[PDB]
RNA sequence: CUUGACUAUCUAGAGGAAGUAAAAGUCGGGUUUCCGUAGGUGAACCUGCGGAAGGAUCAUUAACGG
RNA sequence: CAAAGUCUUUGGGUUCCGGGGGGAGUAUGGUUGCAAAGCUGAAACUUAAAGGAAUUGACGGAAGGGCACCACCAGGAGUGGA
């Protein structure tokens, strides 16, 4: 959990700024970039490391240290916390392959579902890799959201982590029975119409992206894999998707289909696939950018002689050699 | 003045423009030597009020 | 290189004393602008009167809380920075008292640790602090 | 925001000094200094072992 | 000693402009390295002009007279 | 590097010039300049270092090389669905 609320956010994310550029980060590099504390932050990286948020590396040159795969979750989170959408953790968790749903409370206790990209080249590129992937799955999540669909409704993004409306059920492959079987399925014809509407085709609308709510309502996650309709094989994805449907409510629930919808419509909606003359003050301004430069370029190079491991190691083997000799 | 120089144009012409244009350098230069004295002048007594600091008015009780 | 005339010493003597501006110890020394803005100005030690306890925060690495003692001399009336040195010995010391003030060893560097601090008290109301650490004495008011 | 004033001074057990007999002084001195050095030699293969050296 | 001119200092000061701790208070990719100069909103940096390397040379190279 | 040699075995004549890094080639004064500027030119203060040659190669987001059914290809059997 959260208990630390300080010096713990600025050392974090001046590994994330090592990381963007270069793979294990010196922590000669993390008090330079992280100058509001001196020197007492390598015993925060010694707390750091007694909690999964940073990893050691001492290979043979390379020493420092690099970010982890729930160390790079926990900044998310600290970040959700300021923007006021996160405060305590709900424990209802669906521990997935490409990413973890994790139940998040707010200040006035209404409940959101959160996403938590983990993609598993070398940790960096894993954790750059999942940054794209909520930046890409928000932007289909607002435009659908928009335009009428029955999909999550997008909160905030923040990395890797993205908060949705809490819409709570059971996946289509793990239900026995519906009730009313036609008009649940004549619903999920309409969306895949709906999305060649607005040029796009689902790709994998499969029993394992589809949810439902109370068995009345069906809810479309999971969107990064999403194509053009401007794609020469536009129809056979198309096709695909509407036999999967077609052949699983005659399968499971012994409904066959009086409609067979096999319409091309692009486009009659929006296009979702592309989806003296300087005055004192400024003197000031400009003279004050200079001397905070200048401070701060001379405190980066007292910082990066914090080495201290490597006087420690230095000192143990003197000790040794004068004690045999 | 952003005028191409047409090939008819001759002096009392060509003699005026060009006059233009070195009055407007010399206005210039003068008002980039106004700005380099302002700086100058801002970055010094900045340097005082920050030097002032690492003396007195800095640490704690 | 040098001339090696017989007839030459004019030449060498005044080279020299020319050069001899360049070495940054002789002109610290013989230039009369160090003796002058030298808050003791050629003093071994100053009295002053304390103004406030300032808590100087430590220079980068050696992370803590040194704790001076903001004098105003008496012999001019300039404004010093001055660490108090043993643990506990700036309890001793009370706001508008009598503080005989040195140096700190290094001539006008602030030494190791401490940011712009080039004094440390020596005594407080006319009994050593030393003195003090060590409860030999008791201090007046 | 932190700074005490001598607190580890203030923390630690105060304990009493040992009552010892007392040193030899001047000449005594160091003729002790002496006879502990060169007199009565303890031979050793290599001297590795110090004066003060406790363990 | 008095009278002015140049100065030097000592000491009172409305106001100005600051800075400093208190308020989580309201909102929010490119670059080889340079040098001198001119311009680009001061500096940086970029460009024009003239310099540098303080920048990593493969290969070919015997006749030439009827 | 045949001078950058004939230097603790140190003196052929002679001119200019450097003395930890910064601040700073900045202020100020003088002077030259139509101007832009040039020459001359500090201190207060700050800092344990700024740096020069050489040497192994932790890392290349180097390029190449080669290796493995815990990699692929050609395949067989699955898991994942009850």
């Amino acid at each position: 959990l959260r208990y630390m609320s300080r010096d713990d956010f600025r050392v974090l994310t001046a590994v994330e700024m090592g990381m963007k550029n270069h793979e294990i980060v010196p922590g000669s590099l993390i008090a330079s970039i992280a100058s509001l504390k001196h020197g007492g932050c390598n015993k925060v990286l010694r707390e750091l490391v007694k909690h999964k948020l940073i990893a050691w590396e001492r290979t043979k040159t390379v020493q420092g240290y690099r970010l982890t795969n729930a160390g790079y979750d926990y900044l998310a989170l600290k970040t959700l916390s300021s923007r006021q959408v996160v405060e305590s953790v709900g424990n209802q968790m669906g521990v997935g392959k490409e990413s973890d749903i994790y139940i998040v409370a707010n200040e006035e206790g209404q409940q959101f579902a959160l996403k938590l990209h983990r993609l598993g080249r070398h940790n960096v590129s894993w954790l750059y890799l999942s940054r794209l992937s909520a930046m890409k799955e928000f932007a289909y999540m607002k435009a659908l959201y928009e335009r009428k669909f029955p999909v999550p409704k997008p909160i905030d993004y923040n990395r890797h982590a993205v908060v949705m409306e809490l819409i709570n059920g059971y996946p289509l492959c793990q239900i026995h029975h519906v009730e009313d079987p036609a008009s649940v399925y004549d619903e999920a014809m309409e969306l895949i119409v709906k999305l060649a509407n607005h040029g796009l085709i689902h790709g994998d609308f499969n029993e394992f992206n589809l949810i439902l709510d109370e068995s009345d309502h069906i809810t479309m996650i999971d969107f990064p894999q999403m194509v053009s309709t401007s794609h020469p094989n536009a129809e056979w994805y198309f096709d695909r998707d509407v036999k999967c449907i077609k052949d699983f409510f005659m399968k499971r629930f012994s409904y066959e289909s009086e409609l067979f919808p096999t319409f091309k419509d692009i486009r009659r909606e929006d296009t979702l696939d592309v989806e003296s003359t300087i005055p004192p003050e400024l003197v000031k301004q400009k003279v004050k950018r200079q001397l905070t430069k200048q401070q701060k370029s001379a405190v980066r190079r007292r910082l990066q002689k914090g080495a201290n491991i490597f006087t420690k190691q230095r000192r143990e083997n003197m000790q040794n050699i004068k004690s045999s000799l | 003045s952003t005028q191409p120089r047409s090939k008819n144009e001759s002096k009392e012409d060509k003699r005026a423009r060009k006059q233009a244009i070195k009055e407007e350098r010399k206005e210039r230069r003068v008002e980039k030597k106004a700005n380099k004295l302002a700086f100058k002048l801002e970055k010094r007594r900045q340097e005082k009020e920050l030097l002032n600091l690492k003396k007195n008015v800095e640490g704690l009780k | 290189g040098k001339c090696r005339g017989l007839r030459t010493a004019r030449k060498l003597r005044s080279h020299r004393r020319d050069q001899k501006w360049h070495d940054k110890q002789y002109k610290k020394a013989h230039l009369g602008t160090a003796l002058k803005a030298n808050p003791f100005g050629g003093a071994s030690h100053a009295k002053g009167i304390v103004l406030e306890k300032v808590g100087v925060e430590a220079k980068q690495p050696n992370s803590a809380i040194r704790k001076c003692v903001r004098v105003q001399l008496i012999k001019n009336g300039k404004k010093i920075t001055a660490f108090v040195p043993n643990d506990g010995c700036l309890n001793f010391i009370e706001e508008n008292d009598e503080v005989l003030v040195a140096g700190f060893g290094r001539k006008g560097h602030a030494v190791g640790d401490i940011p712009g601090v080039r004094f440390k008290v020596v005594k407080v109301a006319n009994v050593s602090l030393l003195a003090l650490y060590k409860g030999k004495k008791e201090r007046p008011r | 925001s932190l700074a005490r004033a001598g607190k580890v001074r203030g923390q630690t057990p105060k304990v009493a000094k040992q009552e010892k007999k007392k040193k030899k002084t001047g000449r005594a001195k160091r003729r002790m200094q002496y006879n502990r050095r060169f007199v009565n030699v303890v031979p050793t293969f290599g001297k590795k072992k110090g004066p003060n050296a406790n363990s």
